[PDB]
């Protein structure tokens, strides 16, 4: 009903909820998969945005502190949590005190290709371990992402002007310490 | 892209078929007998667009009427006294002064309604007393060739109490004044506490009197309450009382360490009928009679006749934006008034901001050159002054303390995206019975832009030119950061570096520089930048150490540095000698800075250069680095590299090598033509590590912005080119004890400077990084006119016999164009609310929209804007100068800046198909705005992925050399 | 390529972790009884360490199992060791920002940082005195108040073995007012954290009960037999907020005074009268406010009920008086002072 919509009413009906895990926590950490099952449930509940810092900076408190037991309860088998951890992230400001509990995760780069008026198209992520400047060629990158085209070479057009000022004479420009005098 | 993300807007209605009728009185040089207000109540319960105003003949007073169709009943709701002096329909067009009238009209029933949804109105602001609980306030602009729209602001504001005998009872025991907040204007009154009773006979008058222009609902009835020393007698149901980043820092700072309807009636005249349009916020002198002063504003500002102002200026506006932007003093004190009260508080504020060598001044602005490094508003006083004019209009009726807080500060006292548009859809109902008793709710900007009646499209991303192979390449540049596995190379052939290190003998602060530089090494040469080796001679890895202690950093720096810059082949047998067959490497000083002033450190480079031989001089850089890079904490190192390439600047040869041989011939010809002594010296050719890829006679395009600094002493100038290809500042001294008129002609012979060096015909596009004063449009349509411009061609062409015969290789200029720059504060979109890549986190946009914005629908200057579009963009601005935000500081920090863009001049075709050539001032500016993107992608930091700031590259490097001049200095 | 006939990034930081615990088992036993073998360790432990930064923030070895190697070096240093502990600080704020965003590793650290800030109290001005402990207080310090302010969630808690408050912790020198804002926002957080671990500390989950307590502990034997330690010489002899506790006690059974028992109801008047007996300035109050609120119809005289169960609370007023609990003189000298300023 929440996600598809007594402004405020709904929020104190879950607190008496977070009172009933609140005391049924210890009944939850005596089994082994029974603690991801009402771990997942309150996960969906959370990220839909039923609750934000706006409606209640208390209500946001209350839910993070059984998540970090339930997940030392994991602790205390490490590969449990690592079992979990996988689980939870396949999933997916506020975000920001979410990923906190979780650990550090695996970083990539990405690269943009653009795809051509001209566009951006997709996000590619490559491992870092696959780009060295030993190989001539690219291997992980490829010259379409960028929309490469080879044109021949010629001379600078500032060059140029300078070889053609030569038939002109014009005025001589002044010293550039003409301009930081007194008026 | 930001083609569904939600605005702030509303269509509220269709200005097709509207008709408008006008009724004025006149009077002697108590409302029942009054004709304007008592027809005014009247035609405002029966729910038609109505409003009253004052003419600058004394007892003169004027009432519109605005309807849609069938017409009302005319014979009750007009007094007898009344009579029409206007009739106009639609058709017959409608002029600024209507346009002004019905947006009031509008948001005199938009008040009304607001009222009766429990909504209580404090100034500009309407809030409910008690997030869900935020007060909107409603602008209003006629956007496309008839429908008018409205902006709502919505801020967050401290909760406000309704007042109840509750709080009276405290006030009475209370010794000290009770302060609350009064009136829809927000007035500031302290509660005296004699509350009153509904069965008064006294406010059984004075109550059916307010009812008929406010609603009032329906026990408390009212209050007494004392203003600005002043008592009077107010509702009680309009009174109201208020409720009355950094670990990065403190990590660096443990490395250092360690290592009374009366009174309302005029208000409602003077301080909320300023409803004007938004669009014409960049305007200038009146074209009608070349003044600041014109339309109707002769009787809210306080003789001289100026005769009809047909166009859109309003000098009640133009005071709230020339205060404090970035203006010359001359400008500014016109606006104002040197005679007047409050010009003497700008020049005391002038000389107090205020309480060294020319040669010092040349070098800080080479540094800045690389592409990589209170006061009452015046608006506010015009409030405080009109407090003065009502409450002694008031008082009289009945028979420096107001000027300083006569308002409450309440509206002066301070998101998500959610619940801004949770009250965003809350206020379409209301919007909607409004006007009806359609409207489209909060517009998308395909929406908005799909009824300018002009694509929603982000403008296309450019790409940029470099060299893979010995050939060119064109590439996007999101493979800039993927320059040194790509193997790819500048422009500028590699120029090579030999460097000096000063370093202290501190072994801490010595073995990390060589570590440092070492490394710096490897990255300059594995990006094809050249060869970074130090100077060939070999003095332990070529850093030279020295040794209150800036005297000890001096004189070895003087006595070393001066002098120092001033038969067997094995492997060679078996080649023979190539030949005698047919560019010195430049030298760069690097000076590590043990202070956390830095002048101090430049005096080396002031001296050194003095005793030099002049070849060597002609190549010569400083850089200085602080120490803190090398002790504390790589994206610095390609930095850094970049920024010493550069800084290069390959000087131009001063010999052919012809080898002649021979009395003489073309060889001689050329040589003895480049030795002339009217050809500069030191012309320090420019050469990036990238430019814009060329998109399909020839010629030019000069772009070029300017401000002044934080002191109005020097003007600060910036150039670039079409494509980035040259890129070139200039500092003009302003100082006198006319002042800008001389600075102004400088500065276009500093442009006139840089198009005659070249051989091709240019034209000229003309930035300022503010708003335009009213003084400067004037001096400029001077110099930029077509008779002048015209002049020039013929004067270039008797100097130079070239420039007689081919009149396509003259340095001519065959356009000019000035554009304006600023924030308009007014509207925003929240990328969050929409309708595979999520633009605002990994991805820069930028979207435009220009319209020819006439002033009326249906000599040298004509009307103030020509033409204007808006500048929306995702990525950050960089840091701007503070009086750029002056007029609103809130559009400040939202992340899509929306930027203005004005037209000012248009000169087209000076010898006589661009755009720029085109008599559509709409077209001039989509091809400005349109380069102005492209060359924002310059500023694409090759360590960084996206452009590290906003706007085009010219605009960027002058705002690094100003605040480079403010810190220094 | 030679084995596709496996994660990059677990074994090369398992590598670089053997190869680095190896340098530190050198230096530590080599401190205590300049060698020779210290310097080749000095030098690879230097360049190498350099080495697996550059490649931490080129994310090319995995970051968790990386700082989990470095807490356990961190956890063996030996007790008052404070020279090797000293060469391996900066490693703590080197990586003092990706600390901050797992929360099993900042627990982790706080536990390391709290115990260490303790043994070296047994305060701060004679340990910034020596040049060595100057440097290791400002450290711990500041990787202790980072955790609390970017990531609150990493913290029964750590702060408990902590006897000093973050809010009042050494702060290195320099700026009066950025220090002074930065310890008000570290005083309300921790204030923040402080409730919150008292809200979990009940799971998330007055003095009628307290009665219903003690009413079993005398129930577990017979009423009758009245045994050895209802007395006061075995509860006083071994101890002498319970005052506050007992005021509602003595007064709730007095008001239901239609149960019996008076000479076994003077026990407990014995323990709290002895407190101030001794009087013969501050004054009992909030006393006899509260009884007379308590009387129920006053108005109505019919029932006799109402009255013989006040008299029976005037014969408890009467007798609470000789235990001499709310005291006269400052309670009569506020009726002296009455009446002196309405005349
Ligand atoms: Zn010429
Ligand atoms: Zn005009």
């Amino acid at each position: 009903q929440i996600v598809n919509n007594p402004k405020q009413l709904m929020h104190e009906a879950l607190k008496l909820r977070l009172n009933l895990v609140g005391g049924m926590f210890d009944t939850v950490q005596r089994s082994t998969q029974q603690t991801t099952e009402w771990a997942m449930l309150l996960l969906e509940i959370i990220i839909s945005g039923t609750v934000d810092m706006q409606s209640n900076n208390e209500l946001f408190t209350t839910v993070l502190d059984m998540l970090s037991v339930l997940i030392n309860g994991t602790l205390a088998n490490k590969r449990a949590y690592m079992n979990l951890a996988k689980k939870l992230q396949k999933e997916l400001d506020s975000l920001e005190k979410v990923r906190q509990l979780l650990p550090l995760p695996k970083q990539t780069r990405d690269v943009i290709t653009c795809e051509p008026g001209l566009q951006v198209s997709t996000k590619q992520k490559i491992s870092p371990w696959d780009l060295f400047e030993g190989l001539k060629p690219s291997a992980p990158l490829s010259w379409g992402w960028f929309g490469t085209v080879r044109v021949d070479r010629r001379v600078a057009r500032g060059e140029e002007q300078q070889r053609l000022l030569l038939y002109h004479t014009h005025l001589r420009p002044r010293p550039r310490a003409y301009y930081l005098e007194p008026l | 892209s930001l083609e569904d993300c939600h605005c702030n807007l509303f269509c509220l209605a269709d200005l097709t078929g509207i008709k408008w009728k006008k009724y004025v009185w006149q009077g002697p040089t108590v409302t029942e007998e009054d004709p304007i207000l008592s027809s005014f109540s009247r035609c405002l319960k029966a729910d038609v667009l109505g409003v009253w105003r004052r003419d600058q003949r004394p007892g003169r007073r004027e009432l519109w009427i605005f309807w849609w169709g069938e017409d009302p009943s005319f014979a009750d709701l007009i007094h007898h006294d009344l009579s029409e002096e206007e009739d106009g329909v639609w058709e017959n067009g409608l002029s600024y002064e209507c346009r002004t009238l019905l947006f009031k009209a509008v948001h005199n029933l938009l008040e009304r309604c607001l009222m009766n949804r429990n909504f209580v109105r404090i100034g500009k602001w309407f809030v409910k007393p008690y997030s869900e609980h935020l007060s909107c306030s409603f602008t209003f602009f006629l956007h496309g060739d008839s429908n008018v729209c409205t902006s709502v602001e919505i801020n967050q504001h401290q909760p406000v109490y309704l007042l109840s005998e509750e709080h009276i009872t405290l006030a009475q025991q209370s010794n000290s004044p009770f302060q609350v907040i009064l009136c829809p204007f927000g007035l500031n009154g302290t509660l005296t506490g004699q509350a009153f009773k509904m069965s008064d006979s006294a406010t059984k008058k004075l109550i059916g009197e307010w009812k008929q222009f406010y609603p009032i609902s329906c026990s408390l009835a009212a209050v007494e309450v004392l203003v600005a020393g002043v008592r009077m007698i107010y509702p009680a149901c309009f009174v109201l009382v208020p409720q009355s980043q950094t670990v990065d820092p403190q990590s660096v700072q443990k490395w250092v360490k360690f290592s009374s309807l009366y009174v309302n009636l005029i208000l409602s005249e003077s301080v909320m009928n300023l409803f004007k349009d938004c669009n014409f916020d960049s305007c200038c002198i009146c074209v009608c009679n070349m003044n600041i002063k014109g339309a109707d504003v002769g009787v809210y500002i306080p003789q001289e006749a100026q005769y009809r102002c047909t166009c859109g200026f309003s000098a009640v506006m133009n005071r709230k934006f020339g205060n404090n932007s970035g203006l010359f003093l001359e400008d500014e004190l016109d606006i104002i008034g040197r005679n007047t009260d409050c010009g003497k508080e700008a020049e005391k504020r002038f000389e107090a901001l205020r309480a060294l060598s020319d040669d010092l001044i040349l070098l800080l602005q080479d540094q800045c050159t690389n592409l990589f490094s209170n006061w009452v508003r015046v608006e506010e006083r015009d409030c405080c002054n009109d407090c003065y004019l009502a409450l002694e209009h008031g008082r009289q009726f009945m028979d420096a303390l107001v000027k300083s807080s006569c308002l409450h500060p309440w509206s002066k006292r301070n998101q998500c995206s959610q619940d801004i548009l949770r009250m965003l859809l809350s206020l379409q109902p209301v919007l909607q019975d409004a006007i009806q008793k359609g409207v489209q709710g909060p517009l998308t900007w395909q929406q908005f832009h799909k009824m300018a009646g002009r694509s929603p499209e982000p403008l296309p991303i450019p790409t940029f030119l470099l060299g893979y192979d010995y050939d060119y390449l064109v590439l996007s540049p999101f493979a800039l950061p993927y320059w040194e596995r790509l193997m790819l190379e500048p422009y500028g052939s590699q120029r090579d570096i030999a460097y000096v290190v000063l370093c202290p003998e501190n072994e801490a602060l010595l073995n990390g520089a060589k570590s440092f530089f070492r490394d710096l090494t490897a990255i300059y040469e594995s990006c094809r930048l050249g060869q970074h080796r130090p100077v060939s001679r070999l003095l332990t890895d070529g850093i030279m150490r020295v040794g209150s202690k800036l005297k000890l950093y001096a004189q070895v720096c003087r006595y070393d540095l001066g002098p120092y810059l001033a038969t067997m082949d094995r492997d060679k047998v078996g080649i023979p000698t190539d030949g005698d067959s047919h560019y010195p490497p430049a030298i760069v000083v690097y000076i590590i800075d043990p202070f956390t002033w830095t002048l101090g450190l430049l005096r080396c480079f002031l001296e050194m250069v003095q005793t030099l031989p002049p070849h060597i001089k002609s190549t010569v850089s400083v850089q200085i680095i602080p120490c803190q890079y090398l002790l504390q904490p790589p994206q610095h190192l390609k930095s850094l590299a970049f920024s010493a390439f550069t800084q290069c600047r390959r000087p131009l040869p001063t010999s052919t090598n012809v080898k002649t041989l021979t009395g003489f011939g073309p060889g001689l010809a050329m040589e003895t033509a480049l030795r002339s002594p009217d050809r500069p010296e030191c012309i320090r050719l420019y050469a990036p590590p990238f430019i814009l890829a060329p998109v399909k006679q020839k010629y030019n395009v000069l772009f070029v912005g300017y401000c002044l600094s934080h002191d109005q002493r020097w003007i600060l100038a910036s150039c670039t080119d079409l494509y980035g290809e040259l890129l070139e500042t200039c500092i003009i001294n302003i100082d006198v004890p006319s002042a800008r008129k001389f600075g102004l002609q400088k500065l276009w012979e500093w442009c006139l400077g840089l198009v005659q060096m070249s051989s091709l015909p240019w034209r000229v596009v003309i930035g300022r990084l503010g708003r335009i004063g009213h003084g400067e449009l004037k001096d400029w349509s001077c110099l930029l006119s077509r008779r002048n411009l015209q002049s020039l061609s013929k004067r270039l062409k008797d100097m130079c016999r070239m420039c007689g015969i081919s009149a396509a290789d003259s340095p001519s200029i065959l356009s000019a164009c000035l554009v304006a720059m600023e924030p308009q504060g007014s509207f925003v979109i929240m990328p969050d609310s929409v309708s595979q890549l999520n633009t605002p986190q990994d991805t820069s946009c930028t979207h435009i929209l220009v319209f020819p914005t006439s002033a009326s629908v249906q000599p040298n200057i004509l009307q103030q804007p020509l033409a204007l579009g808006y500048f929306v963009s995702t990525a950050k601005a960089g840091p701007l100068p503070d009086w750029f935000w002056s007029a609103c500081p809130q559009a400040q920090y939202q992340c899509p800046l929306f930027l203005k863009a004005s037209l000012h001049l248009h000169v087209p075709s000076v010898q006589s198909s661009h755009p720029l050539d085109s008599n559509q001032t709409s077209d001039v500016l989509r091809f400005v705005l349109e380069q102005y993107n492209a060359l924002s992608w310059l500023t694409c930091d090759p360590a960084t992925q996206d452009r590290r700031s906003c706007l085009p590259i010219h605009f960027v490097v002058l705002n690094q050399l100003y605040n480079f001049i403010m810190n220094m200095l | 390529a030679i084995s596709e006939t496996v994660d990059p990034f677990m074994e090369w930081t398992q590598i670089i972790t053997k190869y680095l615990w190896e340098q530190l088992q050198k230096m530590a036993e080599y401190y205590r009884p300049l060698p020779h073998d210290v310097e080749v360790a000095i030098r690879q432990w230097d360049y190498t360490e350099k080495l697996a930064m550059f490649m931490f923030q080129d994310g090319m070895l995995d970051r968790h199992e990386f700082l989990t190697w470095v807490l356990e070096c961190f956890e063996k240093i030996r007790p008052g060791e404070d020279e090797l502990l000293k060469l391996l600080l900066p490693l703590l704020l080197r990586y003092s920002g990706e600390f901050v965003q797992s929360a099993y590793l900042s627990r982790r650290l706080a536990y390391f940082c709290t115990r260490r800030l303790a043994l070296q109290l047994d305060p701060f001005s004679d340990l910034l005195m020596c040049p060595q402990h100057r440097p290791l207080v400002f450290g711990l310090s500041c990787i202790l108040q980072t955790i609390l302010l970017c990531c609150p969630s990493a913290l029964g808690s750590p702060l408990d073995h902590l006897p000093i408050a973050p809010s009042n912790l050494p702060m290195p020198e320099g700026n009066s007012a950025f220090t002074q804002q930065v310890r008000a926002k570290l005083r309300e957080i921790e204030q923040q954290i402080k409730e919150r671990g008292q809200a979990v500390e009940v799971r998330w989950s007055f003095t009628i009960g307290r009665v219903l307590h003690t009413l079993e502990v005398l129930d577990s034997h017979s009423f009758e037999r009245s045994d050895f330690s209802n007395s006061l010489d075995s509860l006083c002899n071994r101890i002498f907020s319970d005052d506050d506790a007992v005021v509602s006690l003595l007064c709730e059974w007095a008001v239901s005074c239609k149960r019996s028992g008076r000479h076994r109801a003077m026990v407990v008047a014995k323990l709290l009268e002895k407190r101030q007996a001794e009087i013969e300035p501050i004054f009992q109050d909030v006393l006899l406010q509260f009884l007379d609120t308590q009387a129920p119809m006053l108005t109505d005289p019919r029932s006799e009920s109402e009255r013989v169960e006040f008299f029976n609370l005037v014969l408890l007023f009467c007798e609470l008086i000789r235990h001499d609990v709310f005291s006269h003189n400052m309670y009569t000298c506020t009726l002296i002072s009455r009446g002196d300023l309405a005349f």
